[PDB]
Protein backbone atom coordinates (compact mmCIF):
# COMPACT_ATOMS: atom_id res chain seq x y z
CA UNK A 1 0.00 0.00 0.00
CA UNK A 2 1.25 3.53 -0.87
CA UNK A 3 1.29 5.27 2.57
CA UNK A 4 3.66 8.02 3.69
CA UNK A 5 5.37 7.65 7.09
CA UNK A 6 2.96 10.26 8.59
CA UNK A 7 -0.07 8.27 7.44
CA UNK A 8 1.30 4.89 8.66
CA UNK A 9 1.85 6.35 12.13
CA UNK A 10 -1.66 7.80 12.21
CA UNK A 11 -3.11 4.44 11.07
CA UNK A 12 -1.18 2.49 13.75
CA UNK A 13 -2.01 5.02 16.46
CA UNK A 14 -5.80 4.58 15.90
CA UNK A 15 -5.45 0.79 15.94
CA UNK A 16 -4.04 1.04 19.48
CA UNK A 17 -7.57 2.18 20.48
CA UNK A 18 -9.56 -0.41 18.50
CA UNK A 19 -11.38 -2.93 20.65
CA UNK A 20 -11.38 -5.89 18.31
CA UNK A 21 -14.34 -7.59 20.02
CA UNK A 22 -16.69 -4.61 19.97
CA UNK A 23 -15.64 -3.20 16.56
CA UNK A 24 -15.44 -6.69 15.06
CA UNK A 25 -18.82 -7.87 16.32
CA UNK A 26 -20.43 -4.62 15.12
CA UNK A 27 -18.80 -4.71 11.63
CA UNK A 28 -19.80 -8.29 10.91
CA UNK A 29 -23.29 -7.68 12.29
CA UNK A 30 -23.83 -4.60 10.13
CA UNK A 31 -22.61 -6.52 7.03
CA UNK A 32 -25.27 -9.19 7.68
CA UNK A 33 -28.01 -6.66 8.25
CA UNK A 34 -27.18 -4.18 5.47
CA UNK A 35 -26.19 -6.77 2.78
CA UNK A 36 -28.49 -9.71 3.60
CA UNK A 37 -27.19 -12.13 0.91
CA UNK A 38 -24.05 -12.34 3.08
CA UNK A 39 -26.18 -14.36 5.54
CA UNK A 40 -26.01 -17.34 3.13
CA UNK A 41 -22.43 -17.97 4.27
CA UNK A 42 -23.32 -18.10 8.03
CA UNK A 43 -26.32 -20.46 8.37
CA UNK A 44 -24.37 -22.43 10.97
CA UNK A 45 -24.70 -19.37 13.33
CA UNK A 46 -28.47 -19.94 13.63
CA UNK A 47 -31.21 -17.29 13.31
CA UNK A 48 -30.00 -14.18 11.45
CA UNK A 49 -33.51 -13.11 10.43
CA UNK A 50 -33.95 -9.73 12.19
CA UNK A 51 -31.34 -7.13 13.32
CA UNK A 52 -31.92 -7.85 17.03
CA UNK A 53 -30.99 -11.50 16.52
CA UNK A 54 -27.88 -10.64 14.44
CA UNK A 55 -26.24 -8.09 16.79
CA UNK A 56 -26.60 -10.17 19.99
CA UNK A 57 -25.67 -13.53 18.35
CA UNK A 58 -22.49 -14.79 20.19
CA UNK A 59 -21.14 -16.54 17.07
CA UNK A 60 -21.38 -13.24 15.16
CA UNK A 61 -19.36 -11.51 17.95
CA UNK A 62 -16.75 -14.29 18.09
CA UNK A 63 -16.33 -14.44 14.30
CA UNK A 64 -16.23 -10.62 14.05
CA UNK A 65 -13.39 -10.63 16.58
CA UNK A 66 -11.39 -13.11 14.45
CA UNK A 67 -11.95 -11.03 11.35
CA UNK A 68 -10.76 -7.84 13.05
CA UNK A 69 -7.80 -9.63 14.55
CA UNK A 70 -6.76 -10.69 11.08
CA UNK A 71 -7.30 -7.10 9.81
CA UNK A 72 -4.94 -6.00 12.61
CA UNK A 73 -2.31 -8.40 11.29
CA UNK A 74 -2.63 -6.56 7.95
CA UNK A 75 -2.31 -3.16 9.64
CA UNK A 76 0.93 -4.41 11.26
CA UNK A 77 2.28 -5.93 7.97
CA UNK A 78 1.34 -3.31 5.30
CA UNK A 79 4.56 -4.13 3.38
CA UNK A 80 3.48 -7.78 2.96
CA UNK A 81 -0.29 -7.99 2.58
CA UNK A 82 0.01 -10.75 -0.15
CA UNK A 83 1.99 -13.03 2.22
CA UNK A 84 -0.14 -12.28 5.32
CA UNK A 85 -3.45 -13.22 3.58
CA UNK A 86 -2.30 -16.10 1.24
CA UNK A 87 -3.83 -18.88 3.42
CA UNK A 88 -7.03 -16.89 3.96
CA UNK A 89 -7.29 -16.11 0.17
CA UNK A 90 -7.26 -19.88 -0.53
CA UNK A 91 -9.91 -20.55 2.20
CA UNK A 92 -12.30 -17.83 0.92
CA UNK A 93 -11.86 -18.81 -2.79
CA UNK A 94 -11.52 -22.58 -2.87
CA UNK A 95 -13.52 -23.59 0.25
CA UNK A 96 -16.09 -20.79 0.80
CA UNK A 97 -16.59 -19.41 -2.81
CA UNK A 98 -17.06 -15.85 -1.47
CA UNK A 99 -17.29 -13.35 -4.33
CA UNK A 100 -14.47 -10.78 -3.78
CA UNK A 101 -16.90 -7.87 -4.16
CA UNK A 102 -17.95 -8.79 -0.61
CA UNK A 103 -14.43 -8.11 0.78
CA UNK A 104 -14.76 -4.47 -0.34
CA UNK A 105 -18.24 -4.31 1.22
CA UNK A 106 -16.91 -5.50 4.57
CA UNK A 107 -13.97 -3.07 4.39
CA UNK A 108 -16.35 -0.20 3.83
CA UNK A 109 -18.60 -1.34 6.69
CA UNK A 110 -15.52 -1.46 8.93
CA UNK A 111 -14.69 2.13 7.96
CA UNK A 112 -18.24 3.21 8.87
CA UNK A 113 -17.91 1.48 12.26
CA UNK A 114 -14.58 3.19 12.97
CA UNK A 115 -16.28 6.49 12.17
CA UNK A 116 -19.09 5.71 14.58
CA UNK A 117 -16.75 4.76 17.41
CA UNK A 118 -14.15 7.54 16.94
CA UNK A 119 -16.31 10.48 15.87
CA UNK A 120 -14.48 13.69 15.00
CA UNK A 121 -11.14 12.01 15.64
CA UNK A 122 -11.82 9.91 12.49
CA UNK A 123 -10.88 12.82 10.28
CA UNK A 124 -11.31 12.85 6.47
CA UNK A 125 -7.48 12.41 6.15
CA UNK A 126 -7.53 9.46 8.52
CA UNK A 127 -10.42 7.95 6.67
CA UNK A 128 -8.55 8.35 3.37
CA UNK A 129 -5.63 6.34 4.85
CA UNK A 130 -8.03 3.66 6.12
CA UNK A 131 -9.62 3.40 2.65
CA UNK A 132 -6.19 2.52 1.28
CA UNK A 133 -5.73 -0.16 3.94
CA UNK A 134 -9.15 -1.81 3.43
CA UNK A 135 -8.57 -1.82 -0.32
CA UNK A 136 -5.12 -3.40 0.14
CA UNK A 137 -6.62 -6.12 2.37
CA UNK A 138 -9.48 -6.79 -0.08
CA UNK A 139 -7.01 -7.18 -2.98
CA UNK A 140 -4.73 -9.53 -1.01
CA UNK A 141 -7.79 -11.65 -0.13
CA UNK A 142 -8.76 -11.66 -3.80
CA UNK A 143 -5.20 -12.75 -4.83
CA UNK A 144 -5.87 -16.59 -5.22
CA UNK A 145 -9.03 -16.08 -7.37
CA UNK A 146 -6.78 -14.41 -10.11
CA UNK B 1 -38.03 1.00 -0.20
CA UNK B 2 -40.61 -0.66 2.06
CA UNK B 3 -42.96 1.22 4.35
CA UNK B 4 -40.49 0.42 7.20
CA UNK B 5 -37.51 1.83 5.26
CA UNK B 6 -39.49 5.05 4.52
CA UNK B 7 -40.29 5.50 8.18
CA UNK B 8 -36.66 4.95 9.15
CA UNK B 9 -35.39 7.38 6.48
CA UNK B 10 -37.88 10.13 7.46
CA UNK B 11 -36.98 9.58 11.10
CA UNK B 12 -33.20 9.59 10.58
CA UNK B 13 -33.35 12.68 8.36
CA UNK B 14 -35.38 14.55 11.00
CA UNK B 15 -32.37 14.08 13.30
CA UNK B 16 -30.02 15.39 10.61
CA UNK B 17 -32.26 18.44 10.47
CA UNK B 18 -30.49 21.73 9.82
CA UNK B 19 -27.07 19.91 9.50
CA UNK B 20 -27.80 18.50 6.02
CA UNK B 21 -25.59 21.07 4.23
CA UNK B 22 -22.64 20.74 6.63
CA UNK B 23 -22.85 16.93 6.33
CA UNK B 24 -23.04 17.17 2.52
CA UNK B 25 -19.88 19.29 2.50
CA UNK B 26 -18.02 16.92 4.84
CA UNK B 27 -19.08 13.91 2.70
CA UNK B 28 -17.61 15.67 -0.39
CA UNK B 29 -14.34 16.32 1.40
CA UNK B 30 -14.17 12.70 2.59
CA UNK B 31 -14.79 11.57 -1.02
CA UNK B 32 -12.17 13.86 -2.63
CA UNK B 33 -9.50 12.77 -0.20
CA UNK B 34 -10.53 9.08 -0.03
CA UNK B 35 -11.17 8.64 -3.79
CA UNK B 36 -9.02 11.14 -5.73
CA UNK B 37 -10.44 10.10 -9.18
CA UNK B 38 -13.63 11.99 -8.14
CA UNK B 39 -11.77 15.38 -8.22
CA UNK B 40 -11.74 15.37 -12.04
CA UNK B 41 -15.44 16.26 -12.15
CA UNK B 42 -14.61 19.49 -10.27
CA UNK B 43 -11.77 21.18 -12.18
CA UNK B 44 -13.37 24.62 -11.61
CA UNK B 45 -13.46 24.18 -7.78
CA UNK B 46 -10.99 25.11 -5.12
CA UNK B 47 -10.90 21.76 -3.34
CA UNK B 48 -8.78 22.82 -0.29
CA UNK B 49 -10.10 22.15 3.23
CA UNK B 50 -12.99 24.53 4.04
CA UNK B 51 -13.17 26.05 0.54
CA UNK B 52 -16.39 27.93 0.11
CA UNK B 53 -17.26 26.27 -3.22
CA UNK B 54 -17.27 22.87 -1.47
CA UNK B 55 -19.37 24.31 1.38
CA UNK B 56 -21.84 25.79 -1.17
CA UNK B 57 -21.97 22.60 -3.23
CA UNK B 58 -22.42 20.51 0.00
CA UNK B 59 -25.45 22.68 0.75
CA UNK B 60 -26.96 21.96 -2.67
CA UNK B 61 -26.37 18.21 -2.18
CA UNK B 62 -27.89 18.30 1.33
CA UNK B 63 -30.90 20.24 0.06
CA UNK B 64 -31.51 17.76 -2.80
CA UNK B 65 -31.39 14.87 -0.32
CA UNK B 66 -33.89 16.70 1.90
CA UNK B 67 -36.12 17.12 -1.19
CA UNK B 68 -35.79 13.37 -1.95
CA UNK B 69 -36.81 12.41 1.64
CA UNK B 70 -39.96 14.44 1.16
CA UNK B 71 -40.76 12.66 -2.20
CA UNK B 72 -39.95 8.98 -1.45
CA UNK B 73 -43.00 7.81 -3.42
CA UNK B 74 -41.87 9.71 -6.59
CA UNK B 75 -38.10 10.00 -6.69
CA UNK B 76 -38.08 9.99 -10.54
CA UNK B 77 -40.44 12.99 -10.82
CA UNK B 78 -38.79 14.96 -7.99
CA UNK B 79 -35.15 14.42 -9.17
CA UNK B 80 -35.52 14.35 -12.95
CA UNK B 81 -33.74 17.68 -13.67
CA UNK B 82 -30.79 16.26 -11.73
CA UNK B 83 -30.92 12.95 -13.71
CA UNK B 84 -30.48 15.00 -16.95
CA UNK B 85 -27.59 16.91 -15.39
CA UNK B 86 -25.67 13.91 -14.09
CA UNK B 87 -26.31 11.49 -17.00
CA UNK B 88 -26.50 13.72 -20.10
CA UNK B 89 -24.42 16.81 -19.30
CA UNK B 90 -21.83 15.63 -16.75
CA UNK B 91 -21.64 11.90 -17.72
CA UNK B 92 -20.79 10.91 -14.17
CA UNK B 93 -19.47 7.37 -13.94
CA UNK B 94 -22.06 5.33 -11.89
CA UNK B 95 -19.32 4.02 -9.63
CA UNK B 96 -18.91 7.52 -8.16
CA UNK B 97 -22.42 7.50 -6.65
CA UNK B 98 -21.45 4.48 -4.52
CA UNK B 99 -18.36 6.34 -3.30
CA UNK B 100 -20.28 9.43 -2.33
CA UNK B 101 -22.94 7.30 -0.66
CA UNK B 102 -20.26 5.56 1.45
CA UNK B 103 -18.81 9.01 2.35
CA UNK B 104 -22.20 10.30 3.44
CA UNK B 105 -22.87 7.27 5.65
CA UNK B 106 -19.40 7.71 7.17
CA UNK B 107 -20.24 11.37 7.91
CA UNK B 108 -23.54 10.43 9.52
CA UNK B 109 -21.81 7.83 11.67
CA UNK B 110 -19.36 10.51 12.94
CA UNK B 111 -22.03 13.07 14.00
CA UNK B 112 -25.02 10.82 14.95
CA UNK B 113 -23.44 7.73 16.55
CA UNK B 114 -26.36 6.85 18.80
CA UNK B 115 -28.97 7.35 16.00
CA UNK B 116 -26.97 5.44 13.34
CA UNK B 117 -28.25 2.02 14.41
CA UNK B 118 -27.94 -1.11 12.13
CA UNK B 119 -31.64 -0.82 11.02
CA UNK B 120 -31.22 2.91 10.23
CA UNK B 121 -27.93 2.15 8.40
CA UNK B 122 -29.71 -0.49 6.29
CA UNK B 123 -32.62 1.90 5.38
CA UNK B 124 -30.30 4.82 4.52
CA UNK B 125 -28.17 2.56 2.35
CA UNK B 126 -31.30 1.64 0.39
CA UNK B 127 -32.37 5.30 0.17
CA UNK B 128 -28.96 6.37 -1.20
CA UNK B 129 -29.01 3.47 -3.77
CA UNK B 130 -32.51 4.53 -4.89
CA UNK B 131 -31.40 8.14 -5.33
CA UNK B 132 -28.24 6.98 -7.19
CA UNK B 133 -30.37 4.88 -9.52
CA UNK B 134 -32.55 7.86 -10.36
CA UNK B 135 -29.51 10.10 -11.04
CA UNK B 136 -27.94 7.50 -13.43
CA UNK B 137 -31.21 6.31 -14.99
CA UNK B 138 -31.11 8.56 -18.11
CA UNK B 139 -28.52 6.41 -19.98
C1 LIG C 1 -12.47 -8.67 3.94
C2 LIG C 1 -12.02 -9.12 5.06
C3 LIG C 1 -12.22 -10.50 5.60
C4 LIG C 1 -11.35 -11.10 6.48
C5 LIG C 1 -10.10 -10.42 7.04
C6 LIG C 1 -11.81 -12.45 6.81
C7 LIG C 1 -11.16 -13.29 7.70
C8 LIG C 1 -11.53 -14.52 8.12
C9 LIG C 1 -10.87 -15.31 9.08
C10 LIG C 1 -9.69 -14.90 9.94
C11 LIG C 1 -11.56 -16.50 9.13
C12 LIG C 1 -11.35 -17.63 10.12
C13 LIG C 1 -10.77 -18.84 9.48
C14 LIG C 1 -10.38 -19.80 10.61
O1 LIG C 1 -10.84 -19.66 11.82
O2 LIG C 1 -9.56 -20.66 10.20
C15 LIG C 1 -12.60 -16.42 8.19
C16 LIG C 1 -13.53 -17.39 7.99
C17 LIG C 1 -14.68 -17.19 7.25
N1 LIG C 1 -15.04 -16.10 6.57
FE1 LIG C 1 -13.95 -14.47 6.29
N2 LIG C 1 -12.89 -12.65 6.17
C18 LIG C 1 -13.20 -11.58 5.38
C19 LIG C 1 -14.32 -11.44 4.63
C20 LIG C 1 -15.38 -12.36 4.55
C21 LIG C 1 -16.60 -12.13 3.86
C22 LIG C 1 -17.03 -10.82 3.15
C23 LIG C 1 -17.34 -13.29 4.01
C24 LIG C 1 -18.72 -13.59 3.50
C25 LIG C 1 -19.61 -12.82 2.90
C26 LIG C 1 -16.56 -14.24 4.80
C27 LIG C 1 -16.95 -15.50 5.21
C28 LIG C 1 -16.25 -16.35 6.06
C29 LIG C 1 -16.75 -17.69 6.49
C30 LIG C 1 -18.06 -18.41 6.15
C31 LIG C 1 -15.76 -18.21 7.22
C32 LIG C 1 -15.78 -19.55 7.91
C33 LIG C 1 -16.67 -19.31 9.19
C34 LIG C 1 -16.63 -20.51 10.13
O3 LIG C 1 -16.56 -21.64 9.64
O4 LIG C 1 -16.58 -20.35 11.37
N3 LIG C 1 -15.40 -13.60 5.10
N4 LIG C 1 -12.58 -15.17 7.60
C1 LIG D 1 -26.42 11.62 -3.88
C2 LIG D 1 -25.80 11.96 -4.93
C3 LIG D 1 -25.81 13.32 -5.55
C4 LIG D 1 -26.64 14.37 -5.41
C5 LIG D 1 -27.91 14.45 -4.58
C6 LIG D 1 -26.14 15.42 -6.24
C7 LIG D 1 -26.78 16.63 -6.38
C8 LIG D 1 -26.33 17.64 -7.16
C9 LIG D 1 -26.88 18.95 -7.22
C10 LIG D 1 -28.12 19.43 -6.44
C11 LIG D 1 -26.20 19.66 -8.14
C12 LIG D 1 -26.39 21.15 -8.43
C13 LIG D 1 -27.55 21.37 -9.32
C14 LIG D 1 -27.50 22.87 -9.68
O1 LIG D 1 -27.08 23.79 -8.87
O2 LIG D 1 -27.81 23.09 -10.88
C15 LIG D 1 -25.17 18.83 -8.60
C16 LIG D 1 -24.20 19.22 -9.50
C17 LIG D 1 -23.04 18.47 -9.77
N1 LIG D 1 -22.80 17.25 -9.34
FE1 LIG D 1 -23.94 16.10 -8.19
N2 LIG D 1 -25.02 15.01 -6.83
C18 LIG D 1 -24.81 13.75 -6.54
C19 LIG D 1 -23.69 12.98 -6.93
C20 LIG D 1 -22.61 13.37 -7.67
C21 LIG D 1 -21.43 12.69 -7.88
C22 LIG D 1 -21.12 11.26 -7.40
C23 LIG D 1 -20.61 13.49 -8.65
C24 LIG D 1 -19.23 13.22 -9.15
C25 LIG D 1 -18.29 12.51 -8.53
C26 LIG D 1 -21.34 14.69 -8.90
C27 LIG D 1 -20.89 15.77 -9.57
C28 LIG D 1 -21.55 16.99 -9.73
C29 LIG D 1 -20.96 18.06 -10.54
C30 LIG D 1 -19.64 18.09 -11.27
C31 LIG D 1 -21.91 19.00 -10.59
C32 LIG D 1 -21.81 20.39 -11.23
C33 LIG D 1 -21.21 21.29 -10.13
C34 LIG D 1 -20.99 22.73 -10.51
O3 LIG D 1 -20.55 22.97 -11.57
O4 LIG D 1 -21.18 23.66 -9.77
N3 LIG D 1 -22.53 14.59 -8.27
N4 LIG D 1 -25.26 17.60 -7.96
Amino acid sequence: VQLSGEEKAAVLALWDKVNEEEVGGEALGRLLVVYPWTQRFFDSFGDLSNPGAVMGNPKVKAHGKKVLHSFGEGVHHLDNLKGTFAALSELHCDKLHVDPENFRLLGNVLVVVLARHFGKDFTPELQASYQKVVAGVANALAHKYH
Amino acid sequence: LSAADKTNVKAAWSKVGGHAGEYGAEALERMFLGFPTTKTYFPHFDLSHGSAQVKAHGKKVGDALTLAVGHLDDLPGALSNLSDLHAHKLRVDPVNFKLLSHCLLSTLAVHLPNDFTPAVHASLDKFLSSVSTVLTSKY
